[PDB]
């Protein structure tokens, strides 16, 4: 499964 | 002077729209992060008590800085024409506890328990202060790998802690609460609170849970790893849908799934080395 970061 | 008292390096972090320069104070060689923000792209601007305008980050760092380390210490800080520079302590050795979670999976549960504990802790600190953050989340979390000790940075999002509604909001989308999905406003404690059931489920699972604004306003949390039963609770709890529904900080602390906390070097002595 895809993690990925998020911006703000 | 500015690039006189400091020794400046290269880049530090992922990869983003964001410059932190890691640097080495020529005073004493202490380790430094160097944090550019151009005016131009400032979000809130605060009064320090000089009447100087500067960004609410600076306002913000200046109220959480002291001796207790759960939070990023501002040391200084320089304006340039078109930018502020932030001189911020850096530990070291460090990881980001977004690629600690992405290089070792879900964590036990001994390990997450320090982890959130340590947490708590610094959000309080930052409560106190009159300091709201708004972006807790594991990218935003420093793991000092030799002492064990956890810290919150980047207040770039933060604001002054206020009892009354927020109606503007700069965080992390998929931490955010689902009042600030569906209506566009949210009270600072409980929405704190609802960040802080995202980064626990993300610890004792591997990955967020939230993807998707439907999923975050739907109220239903699905486990894809072994979790426990005291943890799963507490997770719903912070998670729940109606704000006023949360826990307190307080009832967090003395929920079952968080008694007898390890400290932080046993953290590191078990866990870290
Ligand atoms: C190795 N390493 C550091 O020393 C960091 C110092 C850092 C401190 C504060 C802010 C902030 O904005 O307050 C930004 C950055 C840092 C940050 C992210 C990642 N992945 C690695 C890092």
């Amino acid at each position: 499964r895809k993690r990925r970061r998020h911006p703000s | 002077p500015l690039e006189s008292q400091y020794q400046v390096g290269p880049l530090l972090g992922s990869g983003g729209f964001g410059s932190v320069y890691s640097g080495i104070r020529v005073s004493d060689n202490l380790p430094v992060a160097i944090k550019h923000v151009e005016k131009d792209r400032i979000s809130d601007w605060g009064e320090l008590p000089n009447g100087t305008r500067v960004p609410m980050e600076v306002v913000l760092l200046k109220k959480v800085s002291s001796g207790f380390s759960g939070v990023i210490r501002l040391l200084d800080w320089f304006e340039r024409p078109d930018s502020f520079v932030l001189i911020l302590e850096r530990p070291e050795p460090v990881q980001d506890l977004f690629d600690f979670i992405t290089e070792r999976g879900a964590l036990q549960e001994e390990l997450a328990r320090s982890f959130f504990w340590q947490v708590l802790e610094a959000v309080r600190h930052c409560h106190n202060c009159g300091v709201l953050h708004r972006d807790i989340k594991d990218e935003n979390i420093l793991i000092d790998l030799n002492r064990g000790e956890l810290k919150l940075i980047d207040f770039g999002s933060g604001a002054l802690l206020k009892d009354t509604v927020y109606t503007d909001f700069d965080g992390t989308r998929v931490y955010s609460p689902p009042e600030w999905i569906r209506y566009h406003r949210y009270h600072g404690r409980s929405a704190a609170v609802w960040s802080l059931g995202i980064l626990l489920y993300d610890m004792v699972c591997g990955d967020i849970p939230f993807e998707h604004d439907e999923e975050i306003i739907g109220g239903q949390v699905f486990f894809r790893q072994r979790v426990s039963s005291e943890c799963q609770h507490l997770i719903r709890w912070c998670l729940a849908l109606r704000p006023s529904d949360r826990p307190t900080f307080e009832e967090i602390q003395n929920h079952p799934w968080m008694q007898d906390v390890l400290l932080p070097q046993e953290t590191a002595e078990i866990h870290l080395h």
